[PDB]
């Protein structure tokens, strides 16, 4: 009964506040939860080589939109730098490739192999150009400090690595030996570390 | 600015000296508050529209009638003689107006010269004769002091076809070097941060009248609940749950007639307010043979110019990239703007504007080393924020605005 009195409703608030709280709730409610997919087609797109043998290149064939986005990305994580900052295109970018990856009642056999077709060209969409070396680089430079970097990164190795991808398992191993590269197991070792579990007092409190 | 036997170092020097002696304290600070929306409950404020017209077709990005607070111009006399700090404060005054008059007649000029590929570019090369030029342009539209017709003008010389209202070739398509790109992919930035501000005060425009009903019908509820309370005091108290549920709380519940649940006691004709205004603002984001719209130009470009050639500049593969991802992630700005988007009366848009060139002056000094001067500037703009009632009587518009951060 006073609990309407102690706290009152929409209509006895005013009107700028209720415009607020009614843009926030707005904001919440729908926008996120409005989704739509353009993955698929933009990493295509990207792939696609604009006409060069058209174009007057007269040269070697120039690298993709998406190589050179994968390079740049690369890069960034091979320059030396104290700490892994954060890079919003980074973590909107991986996300896009992610998806783009693993795309996603009784199937047939030659239904199912398609599936396994198109996951395997999705994934060499991206590891043709560097992507597998992109992720491992990107986990090495994070030197153990877990991070949206590190959230991003892995959730695109997985993408790429759907189904044991015997080719791109070859060429993450393959980098590694000839890198030589300390720095990714000793990052993945300190991940484990920081890797959290249950806690008792959290709970409780 | 003007001289066309200029050596191309010269030319750049004194650009950078023009826009940091006159013109480059303003375009920083709007630059800084560029991303925060204080829209006042004005009728100007409720007359604006998500489109112009009836048709659903854009306007020319940044003409309209946009009332979103923003830094106040005001210029200092350029007499130093005076040793006031008072007026030695500020930025020296400048013709501000046959500035943007004769860069917008240079960079005509500017399109037409470049576009025959002559072998004699102002300043020695096509790097020396825009981009100092299009810099220059970048920080007046930056400022915003072209309006109107002379934006009309210049986003026709930046692209005629898609700003056409209703063989000439505009500057994104002209075979640029590399730092003319960055600046361009700057411009095209700005112009999409305008399209995002024009989209958030449509929205607290519809907010105006569906708030209004949704109070209404929330309140007859309320009264048709407390009239019928004596006929049974059970189904009282899941009656008034909603009542004595906390305004935010309210606003969710009220707010979920999206998808088919409908556990809302939404009035039908308020459920189809808010439907049909969403599939507008996602229709005009567009969420839901040529380009006819700027997400779908810069869409084209970016992917173009990356095909064309292999980008040796890092910066310049960044900035295309980030811009991509924006137009292919309208929904992105909407859920990075609405968090930072206020609404206050019209009574104290004069407080709040005093407390945001407070705020300014607070922030922008963040970016020079501390001294005596620059202490006695804190403690003074401290002082002004905390007697503004607007520091009290809205604290989330505080906490949005990133001040304690500041301090």
């Amino acid at each position: 009964v006073v609990a309407c009195f102690r706290m009152a409703p929409l209509y006895n608030l005013p009107r700028h506040r209720a415009v607020n709280l009614f843009l926030q709730g707005y904001e919440k409610s729908w926008i996120e939860t409005e989704e739509h997919y353009f993955e698929d087609k933009l990493i295509e797109d990207l792939a696609k080589p604009g006409a060069e043998p058209p174009e007057e290149d007269e040269g070697t064939k120039r690298v993709d939109p998406l190589h050179q986005l994968i390079l740049l990305f690369s890069r960034t994580a091979l320059t030396e730098k104290c700490k892994l900052e954060e890079d919003f295109l980074y973590m909107a970018y991986a996300d896009i490739m992610a998806k783009s990856c693993h795309d996603e009642e009784v199937k047939s056999f030659e239904e199912k192999e398609m599936e396994k077709q198109k996951l395997l060209y999705q994934q060499a969409r991206l590891h043709d150009r560097g992507a597998a070396e992109m992720v491992l680089q990107t986990i090495s430079a994070s030197k153990g400090e877990t991070g949206p970097m590190v959230a991003a990164t892995l959730k695109l190795g997985i993408a790429i690595l759907n189904g044991g991808n015997s080719t791109v398992q070859q060429k993450m191993l393959d980098y590694l030996k000839e890198k030589k590269d300390v720095g990714f197991f000793q990052s993945l070792a300190g991940l484990m570390q920081s890797c959290s579990v249950l806690d008792l007092n959290a709970f409780e409190r | 600015i003007e001289n066309k036997y200029m050596p191309g170092l010269l030319r750049a020097g004194y650009y950078d000296l023009l826009i940091d002696i006159h013109l480059s304290s303003y375009a920083t600070a709007r630059l800084m508050m560029n991303n925060e929306y204080i829209v006042p409950m004005t009728e100007e404020t409720k007359s604006i529209t998500l489109f112009p017209d009836e048709n659903k077709k854009h306007g020319l990005p940044g003409i309209g009638l946009s009332t979103s607070l923003r830094p106040r111009m005001q210029f200092s006399s350029p007499s130093f003689v005076s040793i006031s700090n008072e007026c030695y404060q500020y930025s020296p005054e400048f013709p501000l107006d046959i500035l943007k008059s004769k860069t917008i007649q240079m960079l005509t000029e500017a399109v037409k010269e470049g576009s025959l590929h002559a072998r004699d570019p102002v300043g020695g090369t096509t790097e020396f004769l825009f981009v100092p030029l299009i810099k220059l342009f970048y920080t007046l539209l930056i400022m915003g002091i072209f309006h109107n017709e002379d934006l009309k003008h210049i986003l026709q010389l930046i692209e005629p076809s898609v700003f056409k209202e209703a063989p000439k070739e505009g500057l994104l398509q002209m075979k640029l070097p590399e730092p003319v790109k960055l600046q361009m992919c700057l411009l095209l930035q700005y112009l999409c941060d305008c399209q995002v501000r024009h989209r958030i005060e449509a929205i607290v425009a519809f907010s105006d009248d569906f708030v209004a009903k949704l109070q209404d019908n929330q309140r007859f509820r309320y009264n048709e609940v407390m009239q019928a309370l004596n006929m049974s005091a059970a189904l009282t108290a899941r009656k008034t749950k909603e009542f004595r549920s906390p305004p935010q709380e309210q606003i969710n519940m009220l707010l979920n007639f999206k998808d088919d649940k409908s556990e809302c006691p939404c009035p039908e004709e308020i459920r189809d307010q808010l439907l049909d205004f969403h599939e507008d603002l996602m229709t005009h984001c567009g969420i839901e043979k040529k380009s006819s719209t700027l997400q779908q130009l810069i869409s084209e470009t970016m992917v173009r110019w990356a095909q064309e050639s292999v980008i040796e500049d890092p910066e310049l593969v960044r900035a295309m990239f980030v811009l991509l991802h924006r137009q292919y992630d309208g929904i992105g700005g909407l859920v990075r703007a609405l968090p930072k988007t206020y609404t206050i009366n019209g009574v104290s848009v004069e407080d709040t504007i005093n407390l945001l060139a407070s705020l300014g002056q607070i922030r922008s000094l963040l970016s020079v080393r501390m001294g005596k001067e620059e202490e006695k500037l804190m403690i003074r703009g401290l002082g002004d924020i905390m007697n503004n009632k607007v520091f009290y009587q809205h604290p989330n518009l505080m906490r949005a605005l990133g001040m304690h951060e500041t301090v």
